[PDB]
């Protein structure tokens, strides 16, 4: 009903499928992996340390969150600053200023999330020389 | 039972996607999303390629190679769009924001170069017939077989070492 | 022959030069058109 | 990852 | 015959090179630059929209120079990489 | 194989050996454990199997290398005038080993210029450079002179079974190629055949300068071809 | 403009030269370190087939 003809719906579906595929979603089924692990101390581990070819099943969800946030921030940087500048601050007497602020904050958040990604990757590969932190 | 035993037909864990594409891995989905908001026929080709190879690369590791071209293409689109806005100098605050964004992404480019060089030098630059420490025991026994055995001689071994022999 | 550290430095230099020149090209293409 | 047993 | 040739060999001066091997790398790196310059100019002349009777003349002279340079630098670079001609 | 080059002023030696050990065969077969127990016992006694060969090279050699039919061997070590070599496996009685060694030397030690003209050269080339105590059963000694060289006189200090002259193309031999002069000898002994072959040939300056000229003609032909390909339209 | 086009052409040529250099220098690591030798397992069959082709004819291959 005029909704399977919208570009945004199919774009969201396909991008989500690609994100789940690159987050190693098929690995958790071809191999029945545990959801998480228990530390020697006794807290939840959330990540298999020192292992590069094995993982828990919650790592897929964490990586889905990270990749989706990075992609959403890039899409907002490319297409979305106009929208939310017109919809957030309605004074429209200083509009380049608001665009600059929003773009710089988007870049800052992109850096933060890339640093988080490299941290969770150096957990699995404990000798990685570009932690970006 | 045989296709199940070869190490090249196994599923992939998530780190191997970051190990083979430093930061092109989170520009690839964004570049696909950006190709959807301007749907042309060429773009439909790229979208179908992206989806199919994404599935096939996570199901079998040897199929990750076929995924590497489109990723680059997709990434090269997204980045390019960003540079069409923040590398276009045509006012203090706007200039400063453009500088910030473009400089962060140029830094990511340089880091990509460094990471790629390190991964190549460390993981994908060693032959399996000589081991470093050199330990050269394959070529010693193969050359012994070639020098001190009859030419019409049959050597039984596991299939992994067929070709080399 | 060339050494290992020398080949590493050569590869890194080639990469850095290529990226810098593609950035300059993109800036001139986006600004002047 | 090569054409070999694991 | 052996005797005479031996006496000759043992009563003569040694071989003196034309250009020493240690110098040839510099000569190669310089000739490569000269060759690049000249050839790249003659390609500009090919792209030129001027007459045909003059494009031919300029291209031919420039190529007759660039080719001499390129051959000399090929010899020097090959000798400098360890592949002696 | 001895390669002479006037543009680089170098002489390059490449030797391909096919060695065998005619000592007693090993009863009970080879047991790496027994060999290691002999090594660590420090039994440096004179044994009848080859563990290391010592090649005696001409004075001032450089760029040594030691390979075989399966690749490059890493157990080789150069000392003044001497090149020590360790095969992949020890050579016991009845075993074979085919390998290759090579090095470079300055041309000014083997090639002299005639006194009557600056284009007549006399070369004196050693016939054997190998291990100390060895016997040879078939020797094919090839000398490669540059492209435009014309051989004028040849002589050997010991009788040979054959001699021949032909040509062979190389890395930049657009023309006929290097003049190959081949000698064939039969029964030779390591340190009693210490003579030197004498070759007198002619090499004019025209032949010296003709090689870059040939490369230049090739490049100029390619450039003329490019020009021709970019001066005719195939539009419809 | 016209100087813009010539600048872009020269820049593209230099960029592609740098691209070729970077690619080849990145691949040459194993050849520089150990030797120029054949790798893993399938390349060995490929190499023996190429040898058979270059020694014999195309019909025999
Ligand atoms: C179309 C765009 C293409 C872009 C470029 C593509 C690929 C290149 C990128 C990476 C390749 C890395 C290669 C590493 C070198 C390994 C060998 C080595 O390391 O040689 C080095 C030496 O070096 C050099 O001094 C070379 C100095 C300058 C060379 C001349 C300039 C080169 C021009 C190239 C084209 C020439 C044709 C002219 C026609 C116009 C080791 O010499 P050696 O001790 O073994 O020699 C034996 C010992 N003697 C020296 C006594 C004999
Ligand atoms: C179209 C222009 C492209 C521009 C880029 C050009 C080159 C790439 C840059 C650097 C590569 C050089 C490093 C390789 C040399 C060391 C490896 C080696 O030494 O291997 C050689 C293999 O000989 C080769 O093939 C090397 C070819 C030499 C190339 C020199 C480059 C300058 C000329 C460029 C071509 C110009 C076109 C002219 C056409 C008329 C080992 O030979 P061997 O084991 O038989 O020993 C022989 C010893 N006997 C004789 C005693 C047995
Ligand atoms: C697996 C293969 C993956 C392929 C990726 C899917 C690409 C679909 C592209 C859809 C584009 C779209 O929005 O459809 C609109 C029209 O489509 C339509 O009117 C209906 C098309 C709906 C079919 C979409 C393809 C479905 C295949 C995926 C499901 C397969 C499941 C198999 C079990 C075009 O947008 P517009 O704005 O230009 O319209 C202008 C109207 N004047
Ligand atoms: C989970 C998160 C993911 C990120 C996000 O939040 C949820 O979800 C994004 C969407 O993808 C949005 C874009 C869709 C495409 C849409 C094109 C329009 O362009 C034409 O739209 C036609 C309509 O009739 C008219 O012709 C005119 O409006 C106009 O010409 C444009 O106006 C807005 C735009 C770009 C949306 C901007 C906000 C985005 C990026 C949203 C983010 C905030
Ligand atoms: C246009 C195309 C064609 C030309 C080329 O590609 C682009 O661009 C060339 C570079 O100029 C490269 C050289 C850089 C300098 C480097 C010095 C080392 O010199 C050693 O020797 C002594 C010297 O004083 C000392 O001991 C130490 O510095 C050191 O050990 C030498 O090993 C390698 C060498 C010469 C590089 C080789 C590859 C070259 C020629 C590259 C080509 C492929
Ligand atoms: C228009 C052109 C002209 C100007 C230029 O390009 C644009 O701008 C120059 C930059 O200054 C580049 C250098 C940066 C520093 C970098 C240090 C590395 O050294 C170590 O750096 C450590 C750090 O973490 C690692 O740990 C080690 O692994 C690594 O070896 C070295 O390899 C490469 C080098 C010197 C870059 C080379 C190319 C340069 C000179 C570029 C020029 C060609
Ligand atoms: C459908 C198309 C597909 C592409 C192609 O065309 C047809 O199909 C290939 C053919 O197979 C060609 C080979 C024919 C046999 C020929 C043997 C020669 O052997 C030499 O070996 C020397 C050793 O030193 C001897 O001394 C010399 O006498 C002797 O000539 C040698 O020239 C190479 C080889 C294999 C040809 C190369 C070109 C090929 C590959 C052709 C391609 C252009
Ligand atoms: C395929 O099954 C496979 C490919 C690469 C690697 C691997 C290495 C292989 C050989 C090495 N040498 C002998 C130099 C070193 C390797 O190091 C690696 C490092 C990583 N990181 C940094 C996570 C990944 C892979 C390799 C293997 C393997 O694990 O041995 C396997
Ligand atoms: C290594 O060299 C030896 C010695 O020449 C070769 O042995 C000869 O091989 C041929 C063909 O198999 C036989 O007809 C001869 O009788 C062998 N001679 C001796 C003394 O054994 C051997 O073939 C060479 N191996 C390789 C791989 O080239
Ligand atoms: C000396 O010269 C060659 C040694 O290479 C031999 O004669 C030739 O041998 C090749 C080898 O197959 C043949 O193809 C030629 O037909 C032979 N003859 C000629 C004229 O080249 C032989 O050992 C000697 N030839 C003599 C003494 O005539």
């Amino acid at each position: 009903f005029s909704i399977i003809s919208s570009r945004i719906i199919w774009a969201t579906l396909s991008t989500f499928f690609i994100i789940c595929m690159i987050s190693a979603y098929m690995f958790n089924q071809i191999r029945n992996t545990q959801l998480a692990g228990v530390g020697p101390k006794g807290e939840v581990m959330y990540f298999l340390p020192n292992e590069f070819q094995h993982q828990f099943a919650i790592e897929t969800q964490v990586m889905v969150l990270i990749y989706g946030t990075l992609a959403a921030l890039v899409v907002v940087l490319v297409k979305g600053i106009q929208f939310l500048r017109s919809h957030l601050y309605p004074e429209t007497k200083k509009a380049y200023f608001i665009d600059a602020i929003l773009a710089s904050f988007c870049a800052l958040f992109i850096y933060v999330f890339f640093a988080a990604l490299t941290t969770v990757f150096t957990i699995k590969s404990p000798a990685y020389p570009f932690p970006l932190l | 039972p045989i296709i199940a035993s070869v190490s090249e037909h196994q599923p992939v864990s998530w780190p191997a996607f970051f190990f083979d594409t430093h930061f092109l891995i989170w520009l690839f989905p964004a570049g696909v999303f950006l190709l959807f908001l301007d749907l042309k026929d060429e773009h439909v080709f790229v979208i179908a390629y992206s989806v199919l190879c994404s599935y096939f690369a996570g199901v079998m590791v040897r199929l990750m190679l076929t995924l590497t071209p489109v990723i680059c293409v997709s990434a090269a689109v997204a980045l390019s769009k960003i540079f069409d806005i923040y590398l276009d100098f045509k006012k203090p605050a706007a200039l400063l924001a453009k500088l910030i964004v473009s400089g962060s992404f140029i830094f990511y480019l340089y880091l990509f170069v460094f990471h790629s060089t390190w991964v190549t030098r460390t993981a994908y630059s060693s032959p399996s017939v000589v081991l470093p420490s050199l330990i050269d025991d394959f070529r010693e026994a193969y050359y012994w077989l070639r020098m001190n055995s009859d030419e019409d001689s049959k050597v039984a071994a596991w299939w992994d070492y067929g070709y080399q022999i | 022959m060339i050494s290992d550290e020398q080949l590493n430095s050569l590869a890194i230099t080639f990469g850095i030069v290529m990226m810098t020149l593609i950035v300059i090209y993109h800036a001139v293409d986006s600004t002047m058109s | 990852y090569a054409n070999a047993t694991s | 015959t052996y005797e005479q040739l031996y006496k000759e060999f043992h009563s003569s001066k040694s071989f003196q090179p034309f250009i020493h091997l240690d110098t040839q790398p510099k000569f190669a790196i310089c000739g490569l630059i000269v060759t690049l310059a000249v050839l790249s100019s003659a390609l500009f002349a090919v792209g030129s929209k001027s007459s045909y009777i003059k494009k031919l003349f300029f291209y031919t002279i420039l190529s007759v120079i660039g080719s001499l340079f390129a051959g000399l630098t090929t010899v020097f670079a090959s000798n400098s990489f360890g592949v002696y001609v | 194989d001895i390669w002479l080059s006037h543009w680089a002023s170098t002489i390059q030696f490449e030797e391909y050996y096919e060695l065998t050990n005619k000592a007693a065969k090993l009863s009970k077969g080879f047991s790496r454990l027994e060999l290691m127990k002999q090594i660590q016992t420090q039994n440096m006694r004179q044994t009848h199997f080859v563990t290391v060969l010592d090649m005696l090279l001409p004075e001032g050699a450089t760029d040594h290398y030691f390979t075989d039919l399966v690749g490059l061997v890493s157990t080789s070590h150069a000392e003044r005038d001497h090149f020590f070599i360790r095969p992949r496996f020890p050579i016991f009685g009845g075993w074979n080993y085919n390998f290759t060694v090579g090095w470079t030397n300055k041309l000014s030690d083997f090639l002299h210029v005639s006194s009557g003209s600056d284009e007549k050269f006399v070369a004196s080339i050693p016939i054997l450079n190998g291990p100390p105590d060895t016997v040879y059963d078939n020797v094919e000694l090839s000398v490669f002179l540059p492209e435009g060289a014309e051989i004028f006189d040849i002589d050997s200090p010991v009788p040979f079974t054959n001699v021949s002259i032909e040509t062979q193309k190389s890395y930049f031999d657009l023309n006929k190629g290097h003049v190959k002069l081949t000698f064939s000898y039969r029964n030779l002994i390591s340190q009693v055949a210490n003579g030197q072959v004498l070759i007198k040939y002619d090499y004019p300056k025209s032949s010296f300068f003709k090689k870059p000229l040939s490369i230049a003609c090739y490049i100029f032909t390619a450039l003329m071809g490019v020009f021709v390909l970019k001066t005719l339209n195939m539009n419809v | 403009s016209c100087v813009l086009s010539v600048f872009q052409t020269i820049l593209k040529l230099v960029i592609f030269v740098a691209i070729f250099g970077a690619a080849i220098s990145s691949r040459l690591f194993a050849v520089i370190k150990f030797e120029s030798i054949i790798h893993e397992f399938d390349p060995w069959f490929n190499y023996r087939a190429t040898k058979y082709l270059v020694n014999n004819s195309f019909y025999k291959f």
